[PDB]
């Protein structure tokens, strides 16, 4: 079941969504 | 085979048959032969399980070491490699696979991940 398990389990544009993001986050505690 | 097998001879229990019926393990001779089907059902389970294991590991292993092999071993060895491969899984060996994991794999297992591979080994051999 491990061996399934493992199985199945087999930049710069992210950079600013992900920033992005983090503003969001922080505000919430439109993206 | 032998599983389907036993297991309809168990669902169908009831001196020679009963001699050689006793002879791997009228009431106790049916408990014993109840015991000794159901060994030989758990032993068939048991080995068709470990199959299932033997040839999904097998599938791994052979597909890590081919893409290590061709994709990344600097260099006839790929080149064979990728013949002799096309020619070893012919579709015999890949529908006896799927006919398999249709036969048996979809009562214990969610999964046909036999399928899957399948396709990858395919892609991979293409």
């Amino acid at each position: 079941e491990q061996v399934k398990q493992r199985v199945l389990h087999t930049d710069n544009v992210e950079m600013a969504y992900a920033r992005q993001m983090y503003m969001y986050n922080e505000k919430v505690v439109s993206l | 085979d032998i599983h389907r097998q036993s297991v309809g001879k168990l669902q169908n229990v009831e001196p020679d048959e009963i001699k050689e019926l006793c002879q791997s393990e009228t009431t106790q001779k049916y408990g014993l032969a109840r015991r000794r089907l159901v060994k030989l059902i758990n032993s068939r389970a048991k080995l068709l399980s470990l199959c299932s294991y033997i040839i999904e590991t097998c599938l791994y292993i052979l597909w890590r070491h081919l893409e290590y092999y061709l994709l990344h071993c600097t260099t006839q060895d790929v080149d064979t490699l990728l013949r002799e491969g096309a020619n070893s899984f012919g579709e015999s060996l890949q529908k006896r696979l799927l006919d398999i994991e249709s036969l048996y794999c979809k009562v214990r297992s969610r999964h046909s991940f036999i399928q899957a591979l399948v396709r990858r080994i395919r892609g991979l051999l293409r």
